[PDB]
């Protein structure tokens, strides 16, 4: 079976060079019937083919017009791998990068690698600021009120959130993070509770951010 | 410089037959080969159809590709739907100058009644405005199938700057939640009479609106 | 011996367009 | 030709003190006597304050009127609120040419958590369109306090013709429901890209929108 | 204690004359310290004073400018009552009409009568048409779906609605009627049910309109 | 004897405006 192993930095600062390698096993990088492609995916740009390398008595490389001026795709027959570089990265280059085997003629992908997330951000380690998402009649439906905590502007991932030190799990939902144009993440955690408990039960979110060695407890009460 | 356009989502009961189309903006669909890719959440894509209708080794024969040089549109058909088939599907092709993917189609295999999202819009907290920022949080919950479209307005005008939105994902009960954020300066927040979070699901819309003068 | 790859139609050896080699 | 303006609703916990104001558009509030009337749902009004602050025989001393010749506004204050005091209150006065009532204020004495309405917009049924009519039904449910404002739109424009709306009233669980209707001809229904029912409650708004092309 | 008893037609056709009487007991229609008022109320026009009669060595009558050209308020000392007439009625005259005792000087009302609804409509007896309000994802929240029946264009009131011949009462709400510009009423009845029952439980609304001797049963199913 | 009612201010016998009789 063909295997594709991806490797390289997952964080890259703006203006620097993104550099990834795909190590092939089970097939040849000089294979006479394959092409070796790079494809990236973001929410908002969706799937985008970057380029590809192949040997037909000679190495040929095709490239997407959008990136041709900053892209390098190079084979290495001594290691049975191909690389991707992208110079002068901007936050618009944040994406999951896939290597893949495909078909020369039909620009088809055959076998997909597992992918590598690369984030482009100039941030370093920063702990979150936590703000309440206070329940009110506008978050209450029936006898049920939503309340939450907003976890802003931290780096890197991940943050984890519990409620009441883990005593409250029913009804809790912690969303995935967004990466903002600042190069920092934000997420929310919400919990749904009886609206009649709002007067008398304490709700505390516990935000953990191991990378910055920070924990924040925030009591969320009605407005 | 063409595009390939697919429905945002498509849903169908197990056992039934479903089709997902892909329309080409320009260029002849029949002149260039069309691939279809499957992608389950948190996984890399997998090829299900290549060169219009070739089915790679290991892909169930329930999966087939076809071409309609008339409507200028490729199509992926899946029969005897099983819940494993639930995924995003992307069509892909090319012309002489670029490789193009379609925008993708979420295929849901109906396991429970459909449900419109509940939406709660939280205004900026007073604590955050002291920090000189103002973030509106739109919480989108308990919907099924798990595909929505989110848009923000300031007063009555569309707002695009400062928005970030998460991809819907499963809650403990197998319905979906999603979140969206409008980041403003406190002067922007106080500058307008209202802000709105709009969510479309299954072809109808809910919009929640809050005012900085709330009150009351 | 002298290697080419060329983008073409009705060519090697297919009904459609695409990239043709060696 | 003046008017008297009161808040649409006002709510307060039992035992506490509440005030309901009434602003006069023109003419001097102090020059003409101000009456206050209480009206419980399904009952005729009852006088609670006459000639600015006179309290008729049988009205608890918890009720008092006052005048603020400055803000040009009369005020009805109720202390030690009890649930019996829950009612609509209307101010009334006159000048030399007309007698004027205020628009009324619903006073809720909070007995349970406040809750925003759930709104469901039903498009015309196919059966009704065969009957050559098209009625949109906006169902407004489970809100508290029981005071809302309803508005309709066609595409993005306010629609006033063909609307009828009921006064909120209690459900079995002591929250309130209300209904509203937009009657159109099938040509009007098919003439527009969408229709919306908008509901404001406690100073925030929910709007539900449906399309005649629904789908999907 | 002063009592005010109201009497007169509750339905009046457009262009005809509305005519109501208020019979006073416990006080005098010629009382030297009272005025005898008529006030109407609709949702949308709210409370509107119409006019008033009083004896100060002589009968005096004051009237709202808006209605002075079509209004008559007359005392009757022989019966201890006062009347209201309004000529040339239009559907804008539909309202609850109150008689009341009040204070001459301060245009105050003292003692309110119980009220009489007068409807202005040219309709006669007409049975309702019932249409489904079908449940869909847009009427479903959580595991709960709303469905209903719309009861259009009937006259006079009332209609009553049950669900499943009265087997289903939990979650049912029947709204009050609206009177449309056609001079006919419409109402809805809604019921909230588990969304998982929509495939398999039958829901039938039973609309009764005694005045037209009509009953309509309508099964409401998902769209 | 000769009966009037009149709309007036600071009159019979009140600080405010309103309708004054007999």
């Amino acid at each position: 079976q063909v295997q594709l192993q991806q490797s390289g930095p997952g964080l890259v600062k703006p203006s620097q060079t993104l550099s990834l390698t795909c190590a092939i096993s089970g097939d040849s990088v000089s294979s006479n019937s394959a092409a070796w492609n790079w494809i990236r995916q973001s929410p908002s740009r969706g799937l985008e083919w970057l380029g590809r390398t192949y040997y037909r008595s000679k190495w040929f490389n095709d490239y997407a017009v959008s990136v041709q001026s900053r892209i390098t795709i190079n084979p290495d027959t001594s290691k049975n791998q191909f690389s991707l570089q992208l110079n002068s990265v901007t936050p618009e280059d944040t994406a999951v990068y896939y290597c893949a085997r495909g078909i020369v003629f039909s620009y088809a992908m055959d076998v997909w690698g597992q992918g590598t997330t690369v984030t482009v951000s100039s941030a370093s380690t920063k702990g979150p600021s936590v703000f309440p998402l206070a329940p009110s009649s506008k978050s209450t439906s029936g006898g049920t009120a939503a309340l939450g905590c907003l976890v802003k502007d931290y780096f890197p991932e991940p943050v984890t959130v519990s409620w009441n030190s883990g005593a409250l799990t029913s009804g809790v939902h912690t969303f995935p993070a967004v990466l903002q144009s600042s190069g920092l993440y934000s997420l929310s955690s919400v919990v749904t509770v009886p609206s009649s408990s709002l007067g008398t039960q304490t709700y505390i979110c516990n935000v953990n951010h191991k990378p910055s060695n920070t924990k924040v407890d925030k009591k969320v009460e009605p407005k | 410089n063409f595009m390939l356009t697919q429905p945002h989502s498509v849903s169908e009961s197990p056992g039934k037959t479903v089709t997902i189309s892909c329309t080409r903006s320009s260029g002849s669909i029949a002149s260039y080969y069309v691939q279809w890719y499957q992608q389950r959440p948190g996984s890399s894509p997998t090829t299900v159809i290549y060169e219009d209708s070739q089915r790679p080794s290991g892909v169930p024969d329930r999966f087939s590709g076809s071409i309609d040089s008339s409507s200028n549109s490729a199509s992926l058909t899946i029969s005897g739907l099983k819940t494993e088939d639930e995924a995003d599907y992307y069509c892909q092709s090319y012309d002489s100058s670029n490789v193009v993917f379609g925008g993708g189609t979420k295929l849901t295999v109906l396991g429970q009644p459909k449900a419109a999202p509940s939406v709660t819009l939280f205004p900026p907290s007073s604590e955050e405005l002291q920090a000189n920022k103002a973030t509106l949080v739109c919480l989108i919950s308990d919907f099924y199938p798990g595909a929505v479209t989110v848009a923000w307005k300031a007063d009555s005008s569309p707002v695009k700057a400062g928005v970030e939105t998460t991809t819907p994902s499963k809650q403990s009960n197998n319905k979906y939640a999603a979140s969206s954020y409008l980041s403003l300066t406190p002067e922007q927040w106080k500058s307008h009479r209202s802000y709105s979070c709009q969510v479309t699901h299954e072809g109808s819309t809910v919009e929640k609106t809050v005012a900085p003068t709330e009150c009351s | 011996h002298f290697p080419i790859c060329i983008f073409c139609c009705g060519c090697c050896h297919r009904s459609k367009c695409g990239m043709c080699c060696k």
